């Protein structure tokens, strides 16, 4: 797949404001025919954290 | 008032100075974007 | 009909504190081929 | 005598090519001791 296609989104708003926090982001994925026969739900990570 | 996009202000002689992040500019650092890791949002700062 | 767009920037800022004069202007003089720094004129600047 | 013959065809077609890659590296690294001129080696 060309998972590249799929939305940069900016990283949520840090968990925890000051200490060892987290942040994550999603592809804002849309299903389309390309998705299912290009292998991109095996191969694309959905979201990062 | 602060600078926008981390920047911190100094006093110039009765005015103020932003000392502004890296490739983000102008006299409140709004313009540009920003390069090397960051945390979103706006980090709270003091007045006087 | 056919369309296409290209862009490219760079930007390098060496800084330095410390060094003899020419050593500090060899070491700060970017290479595009090697960013960080070619090892003998780093050296150099290490050693002035 | 009358006479008439009629058709219709449809085709179509797609090709698609992807590649990505990425790269990050990390240095760090502390000198204690040498001449600064080989400590900066």
């Amino acid at each position: 797949c060309f998972c590249d296609h799929y939305a940069w989104t900016q990283w949520t708003s840090c968990s925890k404001t000051c200490n060892s926090g987290t942040q994550s982001r999603h592809r804002q994925i849309v299903v389309d025919k390309y998705y299912q026969e290009n292998f991109c739900e095996q191969i694309c990570s959905k979201q990062e954290t | 008032r602060p600078c926008q996009n981390g920047g911190l202000a100094t006093v110039e002689g009765t005015h103020c100075l932003c000392h502004c992040k890296p490739y983000t500019f102008g006299a409140a650092c709004e313009q540009g974007v920003l390069v090397g890791n960051q945390a979103g949002g706006v980090d709270g700062g003091w007045s006087c | 009909a056919a369309s296409g767009t290209q862009n490219n920037v760079l930007r390098g800022e060496p800084f330095i504190r410390g060094g003899g004069a020419g050593f500090i202007s060899g070491l700060s003089y970017l290479e595009l081929d090697n960013p960080a720094g070619n090892k003998r004129r780093y050296s150099a600047w290490a050693e002035s | 005598t009358k006479v008439e013959h009629r058709c219709t065809t449809n085709k179509l077609s797609e090709k698609h090519e992807g590649s990505f890659i990425q790269g990050a590296e990390k240095s760090i690294s502390l000198i204690r001791g040498g001449r600064s001129e080989y400590g900066a080696a």
